[PDB]
RNA sequence: UUGAGAGAUACAAUUUGGGAAGAAAUUCCCAGAGUGUGUUUCUUUUGCGUUUAACCUGAACAGUCUCAUCGUGGGCAUAUUC
RNA sequence: GCGAUGAUCUUGACCCAUGGGUGGGUACAAAUGGCAGUCUGACAAGU
């Protein structure tokens, strides 16, 4: 038989049940293979004239290639990412994991994938050319009086980065563009900043400077064992 | 060249030239970029040396890629001679590799100058 | 007061601090040279069109003491002979942030929506402007085009002894004589019914030992006669005919420059259509040129070589690389050794055309390789 | 190691906050904190590294010739071994 | 104002208290559909 596809504790993330346990998003440009991924041709039956009931298109996402996923898979009551809502994604790095941030934000939503490398940008330029809610940038990611211009403002931010001055590097941005009571999502991954040390003095003076740029922290956790000595911490900037 | 990075200075480029020269002699050694290559796809390799003055650099530059999806570390040296002639080859060496062994009897050196890469790569 | 940045025009706040949340002034730009030197001038700090205009019209009452975001905008400000005084603290403000709140509000007829799709015009073109090339880094046509061609040719003898069968009634005896499909169907569209033998439009067509045997065979032939019609449709289809020989030549030119346009020095190397189906058969360029060249060596015949690789007998020594001249130039021992080289340096130029700087070079390297494996099949003919 | 400070775990008892039932007493479903006894982690006290403590290296000591590989023929046990 | 110049009768298959669902052929597109893990890897030629 088929499986039924839920909606989880946010909406636009869904959940698959149940002899398959995936985490799905809503397609809206198929035909795609970002990996060569399937995809999943889902339905309400119903009996109507005319055409018959939408198959509305759901494509998988693993927490073994995105954060986002294991955040959602790891434990979380609330999130600024929601369908409809502005995001701003720092740092892509490849393109792949920007059109499930496309997928989940809704048609209503526009996604700023940030760039500053200039070999993965040209699979960023090729899934703008796919899907019509890509803003890609080439642009320094440290100087936001660079690209002004270009972006309008986003309702929330995301920092895959994990730069040993991200707490500069997201603040020129959150003095910037972000507006009151915004979203602050940053993964930060601990041996990327430094390798000699525990990582909770990591994560603590991390959470300080945090405090320092006026973000506060609702909840901070280490994810679960789809990734190793990694954190994603949820924020709101002026609450 | 500036595409050369990560690239190292003395000490540690003789401690790999020495390091390459041991697994050299315990038959525990891959020659040729092309047989780094196939290491790298069949997955048993420890990590990646690659001469940083190949002339012309557009043959080696995949290999890098490859291994930062594998998540493999790899180290740039600043010559090719002195890799070839410690690999017991008469003739230039570009890229070379070496295998994994749960018994080798030089693996705290492997173990040792891998750290030293991780901390280059971060 | 203050300077707006944005790419649909310069606006200057002083809402006509003493702030009312509108517009003193605003000065449009709004095309795709307008926001892509918009977009490198806020890039570049540099003084705009518009930016000058603003700083001309209005002055003495908004202008003597105005904020500028950009400290590289308070230096050519400062140095206007309107002797205007400069400074660019606060630029982190909540009435600057509160610009864009309203700025569908103080643009008459725009809104949230043609600001988004003008930017992602603008990302696309300064998208394609900064990466130098084109937004999709096109190689797929390829793929398209010897897809096509088999296709075409099949099409081709299709429609030949389509009209083989169909002209046999008239005159069955010139098959066996003439074999070629273009020759077919250049003799009927000249010639007419064979009663109109002329020796010209023999000439233009065949060697003349078998023009001979054609005029003899124009005598002896004793099929079936029928109207007009019918040889209508006859020379218009041997016209369909010889119209598709010229248009797969056609295609071929196309594959021609496309393919010096991409890869030069494969192209040096093996010519068109050996690295085409072997870009086409791999998928791409990139994904073909990261490849071992063992691989290379025998792309091509998959499953003839994975079942060697089951029943351990002999591998298959040759993929797609058995067609080139090169190969098809040594004996049954010399072969696969040439072939053996020919991929070791087919290889190198995969990952010479292929990391982003021969593109632009247009080859020049792939000419010492074919030195290099010239010299060696003279030293594997002794 | 014995001292000195902290941390982890289990069993018994004790105690409480939320979801359902009952006037209450009491019961059903999650969550937490206390008291003892066991197991146990980390800093710190002290002995020790005399550095002939270990490892690597050009090694007369692989010479009564050595080693690998495919065969062959016997002994014992019931991916073999001699 | 009927037919051996075919009249008659049957080979779409089933089930249920117009309605409903399977069954099979054709064309189209895609496959956590098929590659233990997409060849071996240091000498040969001449004197």
């Amino acid at each position: 038989a088929k499986v039924v596809i839920e909606p989880h504790r946010h909406a636009g993330v869904y959940i698959a049940r149940g002899k398959e346990d995936l985490l799905v998003t809503k397609n809206m440009a198929p035909g795609e293979s970002v990996y060569g991924e399937k995809r999943i041709s889902v339905e309400e039956p119903s009996k109507e004239d005319g055409v018959p009931p939408t198959k509305v298109e759901y494509r998988v996402w693993n927490p073994f290639r995105s954060k986002l996923a294991a955040g959602i898979m790891g434990g979380l009551d609330e999130l600024f990412i929601a369908p409809g809502k502005k995001v701003l994604y720092l740092g892509a790095a490849s393109g792949t994991s920007v059109s499930h941030v496309s997928d989940v934000v809704g048609p209503e939503g526009v996604v700023y994938a940030v760039e500053f490398s200039h070999r993965p940008g040209r699979e960023l330029i090729s899934m703008a050319k796919k899907r019509p809610n890509i803003i890609p940038i080439i642009e320094d990611a440290r100087h936001p009086q660079k690209y002004r211009m270009l972006i309008g403002m986003v309702d929330c931010v995301f920092a895959d980065v994990a730069q040993p001055d991200q707490a500069r590097i997201i603040a020129l941005n959150s003095h910037m563009f972000l507006k009151d009571q915004g979203g602050v999502v940053i993964s930060i991954k601990a041996n990327c900043i430094d390798s000699t040390v525990d990582a909770e003095t990591v994560f603590a003076r991390e959470v300080q400077k945090l405090r320092e740029e006026r973000i506060k922290p609702l909840e901070q956790l280490t994810l679960e064992p789809y990734e190793r000595d990694h954190c994603i911490v949820v924020g709101r900037y002026m609450r | 060249n500036p595409k050369a990075f990560p690239l190292a200075d003395a000490a540690l480029t003789q401690q790999i030239l020495d390091v390459v020269q041991q697994a050299a002699n315990l038959r525990q050694l891959k020659k040729g970029a092309n047989e780094a290559t196939k290491t790298l796809n069949r997955g048993i390799s420890e990590f990646i040396i690659m001469a940083a003055d190949c002339e012309p650099i557009e043959i080696l530059l995949h290999l890098p890629l490859l291994c930062e999806d594998k998540n493999v570390p790899y180290v740039f040296v600043p010559s090719r001679v002195a890799l070839g002639r410690a690999c017991g080859v008469s003739r230039p060496v570009i890229a070379a590799s070496i295998t994994t062994n749960d018994a080798s009897a030089i693996k705290t050196q492997i173990y040792a100058v891998k750290d030293k890469i991780e901390t280059l790569l971060i | 007061y203050v300077l707006t940045e944005t790419s649909a025009g310069y606006a200057l706040l002083k809402a006509s601090v003493l702030k009312e949340f509108k517009i003193a002034a605003f000065s449009k730009f709004n095309s795709a040279a307008n926001a892509l030197e918009e977009a490198n001038s806020i890039i570049e700090g540099k003084v705009s069109s518009q930016l000058e205009k603003l700083l001309e019209e209005i002055k003495k009452d908004k202008k003597s003491t105005l904020i500028v975001s950009e400290t590289k905008l308070a230096n050519a400000i400062n140095k206007l002979g309107l002797n205007f005084n400069v400074v660019s603290d606060a630029v982190t403000l909540d009435i600057y942030r509160a610009i864009k709140e309203y700025l569908p509000e103080l643009l008459p007829g725009m809104s949230d929506n043609d600001l988004s799709k003008m930017s992602l015009g603008l990302a696309h073109s300064i998208g394609r402007h900064k990466l130098k090339f084109s937004a999709d880094k096109v190689d797929v046509m390829i793929i398209q085009a010897i897809a096509l061609l088999d296709d075409l040719d099949k099409e081709l003898n299709t429609y030949a002894m389509r009209c083989k069968e169909w002209y046999g009634w008239h005159f069955p005896e010139l098959a066996k004589i003439v074999t070629d499909s273009v020759a077919y169907a250049r003799i009927i569209l000249t010639m007419g019914i064979r009663s109109k033998a002329s020796e010209t439009d023999l000439s233009e067509i065949l060697p003349e030992e078998i023009e001979e045997r054609v005029k003899t065979a124009a005598e002896v032939s004793m099929g079936t006669e029928i109207t007009q019609t019918d040889l209508d449709n006859i020379n218009a289809l041997a016209e369909q005919i010889v119209e598709f020989a010229a248009y797969r030549e056609q295609l071929s030119n196309y594959l021609s420059a496309r393919m010096k346009a991409i890869a030069p020095n494969l192209t040096q190397l093996v010519g068109e259509l050996v690295g085409a189906r072997l870009i086409a058969h791999s998928g791409s360029l990139i994904s073909l040129a990261k490849s071992p060249a063992s691989t290379i060596q025998i792309l091509g015949a998959e499953k003839a070589l994975f079942r060697a690789l089951k029943t351990k007998h002999d591998t298959p020594k040759y993929g797609l690389l058995y067609h080139a001249s090169l190969v098809g130039q040594a004996t049954g021992k010399n072969k696969g050794k040439i072939a053996r080289v020919l991929a070791a340096k087919a290889a190198v130029s995969l990952r010479y055309d292929a990391l982003a700087e021969d593109r632009d070079d247009s080859g020049d390297i792939g000419l010492e390789s074919r030195a290099k494996v010239e010299n060696r099949l003279s030293q594997l003919e002794g």
